[PDB]
């Protein structure tokens, strides 16, 4: 019942650990997959409007009407929750140092592509200098016309 | 005459300041002049000593200084194990050599300081290394409430580099170490007709040396560790002709031979370095063994350096 | 059985909850940091870090040994005079 | 990629290394091994004949 | 009034849009485009 | 009187101790009791080699 | 003193290790468990028996 067996236990806890963090950045490998194949990047833009990926937007589905604006940090929609039961009572040292070092860093994507949304917002407002401003604007105009159809959405402009 | 180290002196300074001041612009000639930088300045630190060893203490304090200063202020790598393996050697034989020149040693205490060095920078290798890394240091929290913060996302972006520094510090403390671990083996038993004790101090030296090498996985360290046994024979051999013996030269040919032997029929038979293909007992014995060798050492070194006939 | 009483520690929510600074490392802690430093140390020779044998450890303490069965007979050869 | 767990922050950075030691650098540790042998057998004889007859 | 998330209201940095909150950059690499290339864009997508 | 009440009461008296000089009473270790067993145990390395050396004149 | 006086991390044992402060307090407890023997040393009370 000395150090030994403790320090056993806690080496099998910080394995199961490992496991689970190799899980969950499969999980986040999946999103920033999934959110770059939905927004490019304003250059392979140029390029989409030949091949058959052009409208392949539709009301049915998760991305709609959602105008990308840049890169940050999405927060891995994934769950993350443990199912933590006590009332205060005192866990290990170094493997609970190393869970609360975990649900922190591994939570939340690093830079992935963001979204304007623009089926809820019913107005939008910018506010800065000249052409900063034009230059996001036909950004996600671009960006939205360009996936769904010309007979879906409309777009209307006073200069 | 005295010229022989004005020289001396002159050239190294001019290196000294040199290659501090390329640093900014090549990076990469800066670290082979900072290589080639100590040999002039510990002869200048020794010869500049006058005298015959009371010289060579203030030598290797220069190399140990010199190195110092010149690892830390380094990028990521090319202080490779170059730098680190000169420190090492420098503090140790600097530590030898004080005991030697304030005070009289037997010339055979000599031997004994040397590999007890040699094995207790191998042993702790790895820890030391972590240490000159400069890691995270961890955070353990009492039972209280001092409920710590979280470490920022610089220091956590910043771990690649300090990775690979770990891995070429280890690598030349293992090196030094097996310098050292013969420096010392050679000073011993090639002097004059020694005691057998010395005989089977070598030798376990040598078999817990390449004993060790299942240890580690970089292989650099791994051919440093089998490499002693070698450096060990090729040193005895030519301190045997310089010697002018003549006689148990064509032993030690005869040992590199062996060595060289199961060198090759390991080599062309990829069946015998194999651990799978073993037995588990035999892995268990070889680790006893291992355990055994230099668990015998320190007791027969003290017998043979002779304390407990001192009382 | 005994009924034995689990550590436990709740809040405080009054003045007496943030007055203590006494920094005393209890054994846990000592504990805590041996094995951390022995499973990084374990981390950069081994290049696994699942720490079924350690045999880093195995080395030190077999020169540590070596060391106490020296200092044994030292003195039990002391005793001889 | 950002880790935390240090222990698997320096087994997962290492790995640009191609460390394996396996069975190829066996072969040059034999080949220059057996080198050396034969230079140093022959220069033992050369200085065995320059100090000695 | 503590803009509803609906209608909000956005300032633009260098390489930031910063929202209008009590600054919360959220983002931190804008995506921005220029004239002539949403010229060229329209001209190829006046095609099909 | 039992064991426990006595294993008790040096207890409180060292709670009360370490309440004076340490200023926190969660008793987590307590370097007090180390400074008593010490400084008593360097009297009984002497009572010992004090038997050990009267015996050796009884050769 | 001075050191320790205008530098204001020597004088706070925050800043060392684990088991470095650790050995401190092995040192602070052989020191005065051996004064004792050493009087009895000096006073020569075991040449009295």
């Amino acid at each position: 019942m000395r150090t030994e067996e403790v320090d056993a236990e806690r080496a099998d806890y910080l394995r199961y650990l490992s496991v689970v963090r190799d899980n969950v950045r499969a999980h986040a490998a999946e999103q920033r997959a999934a959110l770059e194949w939905s927004h490019p990047e304003p250059e392979v833009l140029a390029t989409i409007p030949g091949t058959r990926r052009q409208w392949e937007r539709d009301p049915r589905d998760r991305d709609f009407l959602v105008l990308r604006a840049g890169r940050h940090d999405v927060p891995l929609d994934a769950a993350l929750k443990v199912k933590d039961t006590a009332d205060e009572i005192d866990l290990e040292p170094v493997a609970h140092s190393a869970l609360r070092g975990l649900l922190d860093v591994q939570r939340t994507v690093r830079d992935a592509p963001t979204g304007l949304d623009v089926a809820k917002l019913a107005r939008i407002t910018v506010i800065g200098e000249a052409d900063e401003a034009r230059a996001a604007i036909r950004a996600w105009i671009a960006q939205a016309v360009t996936w769904h159809d010309p007979t879906m959405l409309g777009v209307a402009l006073a200069a | 005459d005295l010229l022989g180290q004005f020289i001396v002196s002159g050239i190294a300074l001019a290196t000294v300041i040199a290659a501090l001041a390329v640093r900014n612009r090549s990076a990469v000639l800066a670290t082979s002049l900072a290589v080639t930088a100590l040999v002039p300045v510990a002869a200048a630190f020794a010869l500049g000593v006058p005298g015959d060893a009371p010289n060579v203490l203030l030598a290797a304090a220069g190399v140990a200084a010199w190195s110092l200063i010149s690892m830390a202020g380094s990028p990521d790598d090319r202080g490779i194990a170059v730098f680190t393996a000169t420190a090492v050697t420098g503090v140790g034989v600097l530590l030898v050599a004080g005991a030697a020149s304030l005070w009289v040693i037997s010339s055979d205490v000599i031997g004994c300081a040397l590999v007890l060095l040699g094995l207790i920078v191998t042993v702790q290798a790895a820890q030391l290394s972590a240490m000159w890394a400069r890691f995270p240091l961890p955070v353990i929290p009492a039972p209280g409430d001092p409920t710590p913060a979280a470490r920022p996302l610089s220091v956590l972006a910043d771990l690649p580099r300090r990775v690979r520094v770990s891995q070429a510090h280890q690598t030349g403390v293992i090196a030094a170490g097996v310098l050292l671990g013969v420096a010392g083996s050679v000073a011993l038993v090639s002097s004059a007709n020694a005691s057998p004790w010395a005989w089977y101090i070598v030798v376990a030296a040598a078999a817990g040396a390449a004993l060790r090498a299942r240890v580690w996985d970089s292989a650099a360290c791994k051919a440093w560790l089998l490499g002693h046994s070698y450096l060990l024979a090729v040193a005895l051999l030519v301190a045997f002709v310089i010697g002018d013996r003549y006689q148990a030269a064509l032993w030690a040919l005869a040992a590199l031979a062996v060595l060289v032997l199961v060198w090759i029929v390991a080599a062309l038979n990829p069946k015998i370095a194999s651990p799978d293909t073993y037995s588990l007992p035999m892995r268990r014995m070889v680790g006893f063994l291992a355990t055994g060798l230099d668990a015998s050492l320190i007791p027969v070194m003290a017998l043979l350096v002779g304390l407990f006939s001192l009382v | 059985d005994r009924r034995s009483f689990s550590s436990r520690t709740p809040v405080n929510e009054n003045p007496d909850g943030v007055q203590y600074r006494r920094g005393f490392v209890t054994r846990h802690q000592v504990s805590g940091w041996r094995f951390v430093m022995r499973r990084i140390a374990s981390g950069v020779a081994l290049h696994d870090t699942r720490m079924l044998v350690d045999p880093l450890r195995t080395q030190s303490r077999a020169v540590l040994t070596g060391a106490l069965i020296l200092v044994t007979g030292l003195v039990g050869c002391f005793i001889f005079s | 990629r950002i880790v935390e767990d240090i222990a698997d922050a320096a087994v997962i950075f290492s790995e640009a290394r191609r460390r394996q030691w396996g069975p190829t650098h066996i072969a040059r540790g034999a080949a220059l091994a057996l080198i050396g042998l034969i230079l140093v057998g022959t220069g033992l004889s050369v200085a065995h004949r320059v100090i000695t007859g | 009034q503590y803009p509803d998330p609906e209608r909000p209201i956005l300032r633009v940095a260098d390489g930031r849009i910063e929202r209008w909150q009590v600054w919360q950059p959220c983002v931190d690499v804008a995506d921005a485009m220029s004239a002539a290339e949403a010229a060229h864009i329209a001209r190829r997508l006046s095609r099909w």
